[PDB]
């Protein structure tokens, strides 16, 4: 799926053509099309968990933009097609409109009637057996959680309740048909696991970035990829986890292990609780790994280096001045705002010309 | 909820859905790596006792058409997937793929961990099995079935699948254009071959008429005699189901032919026949080749080609009789791909050069047939 | 189905509720759902030949204009629900908004699936088989000329051409299992006919007024009844071929045949294909009927009374104000005006007040 | 194009549309003019071996479901309808009627014009057809299939869809509320009531229990010593396919029945089983009763009832021996619809006074079986 950074060009015309304009892609491996369609959504880094309405169900409007979006393709189609499924449009009036495969477009109109079922049904309704069934076509425990209206970890001890967990497959260019001795995996929810980790070696994580967008490039997955290489020559087991298809960080021969699967939380936790690494490695991916930080180390997970809390702090405009105020360093004029008038007022203070971040 | 299960001889339990006939089948156990070509391959009668497990996991994508039909019906056994899909979506599609098995009364399975089993039939080498699709499938009864099977080896299936009554076949190649061809006019066509129906594929027979060749399908067991009475421009031996080595009425009839100067051509177990007729000892593999992606070199050019294989059994290079020579080995292991008699104009292939379905790269082999009873007419 | 008459009250809330606001009715007899409905939907007098479109399929906004007509019924509803199975929506969908039971739902989407038919093949697909095939499902040859893109009577000969033409069921109180000797009937695109019409009389044909509606009501079924009881007094055969469930018209009693069928072009002249009628009234049902009265006379119709030219002599002011001229007779002043400013000047001769009439 | 096709003896073809099994059927082809309960009709033993045509258009809009089902199978030989809805659209529906009539190996037709076929059969009589659903439908082979068929006159359909061995039922009817409901215990059934079972629709059974009564069914042959042995409160006579006139079995149980003070009740086939019983005689109808909306009077009472009717042939009035006194008879052509023992407890209904499908103002002479069977107990 390709990465697009249109709020950026705020000018820019946005629809989809035959001359490029994304910035990156993400690529995610499934046992069928539905689990990896899912998967690449969740590690698109767009904030989605999977088909996140775009649109509201009580719009009068709402078909209007469906339509607009679904004949126009902008970067966002995707979700569209899966309001459209939700706002009573059929396969083929998706079909029309868009020119997408019906083969694929039944696949996202069963989703979305999974969907339903789970709104419905709520955390109760979460049977093993449905659990599995959702996690089988790709559901995030995170989409999961909205429709049942409850917080993503609740969906995580549930599963860890039911023994709900993938497994990991390997990629072997020939169907296993020959047995092959790389560990180049992906995440399923299928019978047999093939991760057969090491209980041999000190293991080091390190998590990639996803796809590449603007101010999130390759300098990011260089870092990764340095880290993994020098570990690896000093003697740790070194695990990679990342999706963008593009990079050196993904190509086998970079680390020991490499998990080709969503840098998310959820992701990134059915990883760890195999591998039981000794560090895990959240600086060096850029945004993505960064905010997982908090989540991982609550979670358990060995975050190795400066801590989410050392990094918080500088992050943490307020916590930062202090620290500033404290080294007894020089920062520019600065004050925080709610109101316009405030604004005003304290802009006086402060003086002009001004720099206002949101 | 329309349960399903499979149960191999080792007591490995596979629970799924039924998404072809109730009932249950029993065969050995084979995995086709192929990505396309699934109803060719259900449809191919060298699968006659045998469940197929596809390893590319969407089966039915495109639905079914008659013109995808290897022959008048499905051979598998049983069919084992990893999915079904929701709709069939192509142009050509007559028939979901669902609908086509339950028409056929082929017991098949989906919704099951097919790499699981690929793994274990590779590492553990062929098994049998059986799959009961039911209300409450049990599970001990599917083993005893599975148990219970003799075995392939040692087992004749050629007579099993072979035509009642000999035939004439003049009908050549689909075209995406035109389609499958109306069939030709013996006239307009120069060579006869007799063709012997181990269990022949439609695409061999289309391949060859579409180089001439006009025919004449014998039953397995047509004797030598019978035969040459034909005074053939050429004789081919089919593809087909089952052990070569019991089928002693083919070998017999082969060495018959290959005292004259006939040309002789076979394919995968035409193939192993030849070899058999010549003395050579076949062999069961452990697992076999069956997919669509098999690299096979052609040793006197040293050139690979990619191709299509169907076989559980094999001809053993190291009992090959001096007048054989090796023309073509398997680069994915090394198993017997291709002779050429010394001293006749026979020869044949493992693998399949007519493919459907599969990669069109074997072609060639057909035309090297084509040579030799064009050199028989000289003479 | 309901016969309304918003468009003479303008300021009105259109919207169908608890309260009646329709000012009649039509009703209709077919084998089957389907074509019972479209005979209705050609019975009612609003213009339609069935399910006419109501939005353009290349309207961005018409699924939501199509979602509002659904969700809050008008009286328009049932060409909006036909718009709907056009545009894309599901027949789940439309149950969603409407309530209407998918039983019905389903009728229709299938009829617009045959009309996406027609307007590809057009003209040249329409085979014996199809063509009948419609015919069954109700379609009207003014429908399906405007599909294939000719006029009605091209159809019309098609058929002829064919041999298709419906036959006549009787209605009897009890599904054939007893005889009857009342020829109240029906047309359908069946086998068996059960007209049987008189060879032995001289036969007057009475065409009613279709469902009352503002302007044309009661007072012009009294006329019909009236013709219809004298004529049969004086002993001509009367046909009487009307369609209002509401009527003395249409009650059996009034005349010796009742032929309980929409007043179109169409299916009157299936009448008199077989009636073969001494003559045919048109000059007392109303607007309907005397709109056909050229039609019918083209088609060889045998008109009595005030002839169709006649009627178009009074009904066209321009051929009426000359016979006025001729007659030299007092009109007030008129004029024809285009354009705006040709009105105000044209205005200044004719002298207001004026009486800006469309 | 599922082609399918029906002949009748005549000659007469309606061409239409395969909507059920693929093969043939062959029986007598009668009209039925309920415009609800389709299901319960094609479940009706009393239907066996008859060509089932309905005259309300759309058959099939509500599905199937298992509570509506008047037996453990469908009797029907083959169904006649006009139009097959695209969906069938009811809460209570569990399976749509194609689907069934598949599940069930029924031929079945739509698309004809069954008016025209109502017609033909009020005007000329019942008649004997052949319905063919199948790739090219012979209708030269259905005529002869439709002239070979024997008939129902003197035909004995009673023994062959007659229970094998007794049982016991002790089930009420169905509710919306608790749709049907569990068997009852013995010991909360009062009475005891022996019932032949000569093609019994589940509904009378049902009904019976719901007035007291707990049962004993016992096949169409069953004999009158066996029965008396049993010490029953009454006895019930089923309804059921075919000719009474040549079940001589029930005849003589019968008659031996009449020698004592068990209250008998007969409904239908067991209507005219008493009759000739008691010394009366039957006829085959011209086309007979089957619909819903068919009324009779209780002249006993000078009252209406619009009931139930399934039946083809009727008991002749006109030869009544002088000890059955008539009870009700049809307003619709004055066909005797129930007659009453004046010596003895025993009385019967031409008509089905548990209807379903139908009408229920006919159950009433369910209680006044139970009146005289309270009245033998006070003895
Ligand atoms: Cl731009
Ligand atoms: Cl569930
Ligand atoms: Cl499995
Ligand atoms: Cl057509
Ligand atoms: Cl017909
Ligand atoms: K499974
Ligand atoms: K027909």
């Amino acid at each position: 799926i390709p990465r697009f950074n249109f709020e950026k060009f705020a000018g820019a015309n946005d629809r989809l053509t035959t001359q490029m304009k994304s910035v990156g892609e993400v690529m995610a491996i499934g046992r069928t099309q539905q689990e990896s369609l899912q998967k690449a959504l969740r590690g698109l880094e767009v904030g989605a968990t999977g088909f996140d309405p775009k649109v509201s169900l009580d719009d009068p409007e709402a078909l209007t933009k469906i339509r607009r979006e679904l004949k126009d393709a902008g970067a966002d189609r995707i979700w569209y097609i899966a309001d459209a499924f939700r706002a009573g449009l059929s396969v083929d009036g998706v079909f029309n409109l868009t020119n997408i495969d019906r083969w694929f477009l039944v696949q996202i109109e069963e989703l979305v009637r999974l969907e339903e079922k789970v709104a419905e049904v709520g955390i109760t309704g979460l049977n093993a057996d449905f659990l599995r069934q959702l996690k089988r076509k790709g559901f995030a425990d995170a989409r999961l959680a909205k429709l049942a209206g409850v917080r993503e970890a609740e969906i995580r001890k549930l599963r860890d309740q039911y023994d709900l967990h993938p497994v990991y497959k390997r990629v072997d260019t020939c169907a296993a048909e020959f047995a092959t001795d790389t560990a180049y995996m992906y995440s399923t929810y299928e019978e047999e696991c093939e991760a057969n980790p090491s209980t041999d070696r000190e293991k080091i994580m390190v998590l990639g970035g996803g796809p590449n967008r603007i101010g999130q490039g390759i300098e990011f997955d260089y870092c990764c990829v340095h880290a993994s290489l020098a570990l690896r020559e000093d003697g740790y087991e070194t695990i990679m986890v990342n999706c963008n298809p593009e990079t050196v960080s993904t190509d086998y021969d970079t680390s020991d292990r490499l998990y080709f699967e969503p840098v998310t939380l959820e992701d990134v936790l059915e990883i760890v609780r195999i591998e039981k690494p000794k560090g895990v490695i959240v600086q060096y991916g850029g945004q993505t790994p960064l905010k997982l930080a908090r989540a991982l180390e609550a979670a358990g997970v060995p975050v190795i280096g400066t801590s989410p809390d050392a990094i918080d702090r500088a992050e943490d405009r307020e916590r930062f001045q202090h620290a500033v105020e404290r080294l007894k360093l020089k920062q520019p004029a600065n004050a925080t705002v709610t109101a316009i008038e405030m604004a005003v007022e304290k802009a006086k203070e402060i003086g002009y010309p001004l720099v206002v971040r949101a | 909820i329309k349960s399903a299960l499979l149960v191999l001889e080792d007591g490995t339990q596979f629970h799924g859905r039924a998404i072809g006939a109730t009932g249950s089948a029993v065969g050995e156990v084979v995995f086709n790596t192929s990505m396309t070509g699934y109803q060719e391959i259900l449809t191919d009668p060298s699968y006659s006792r045998q469940i197929v497990t596809l390893t590319y996991p969407h089966i039915g994508n495109v639905g079914t058409n008659d013109a995808d039909e290897e022959s008048s019906q499905v051979h598998a056994q049983g069919l084992v997937i990893r999915d079904l899909p929701l709709i069939a979506s192509n142009f050509r599609n007559t028939e979901d793929l669902s609908s086509y098995l339950k028409r056929h009364n082929i017991v098949a399975i989906a919704d099951i961990d097919t790499r699981k089993l690929t793994r274990l039939l590779r590492e553990k080498g062929a098994q049998n099995g059986c799959i009961i699709a039911g209300d409450n499938p049990d599970a001990a009864l599917a083993l005893e079935k599975a148990r219970a099977f003799p075995g392939l080896n040692g087992m004749d299936l050629a007579k099993e699948v072979t035509t009642a009554e000999a035939y004439s076949w003049t009908q050549g190649s689909w075209t995406l254009t035109g389609g499958l061809p109306q069939a030709k006019k013996e006239d307009e066509l120069p060579f006869h071959v007799v063709a012997y129906d181990f269990g022949a594929k439609r695409n061999i027979l289309r391949m060859l008429v579409d180089r001439g060749c006009r025919l004449t399908i014998v039953p397995a067991q047509t004797s030598a005699e019978d035969v040459l009475k034909m005074n053939p421009d050429g004789i081919f031996l089919s593809n087909g189901p089952g052990d070569p080595a019991p089928c002693d009425y083919a070998i017999t009839a082969i060495q018959k032919f290959l005292e004259t100067d006939i040309p002789v051509f076979g394919i995968c177990l035409g193939h192993q026949l030849l070899a058999l007729a010549s003395g050579a000892k076949t062999v069961k593999m452990k697992f076999g080749h069956h997919g669509g992606n098999h690299p096979v070199k052609d040793v006197e050019k040293n050139v690979v080609m990619i191709t299509a294989q169907n076989h559980g059994f094999a001809v053993d290079e190291a009992t090959l009789p001096a007048n054989l020579r090796v023309t073509h080995k398997s680069l994915f292991d090394g198993t017997l791909q291709g002779i050429h008699r010394t001293d006749k104009p026979a020869f044949s292939f493992q693998g399949n050069p007519e493919a459907s379905p599969g990669p069109h790269d074997a072609a060639p082999l057909f035309d090297h047939f084509i040579e030799l009873i064009e050199q028989y007419r000289k003479t």
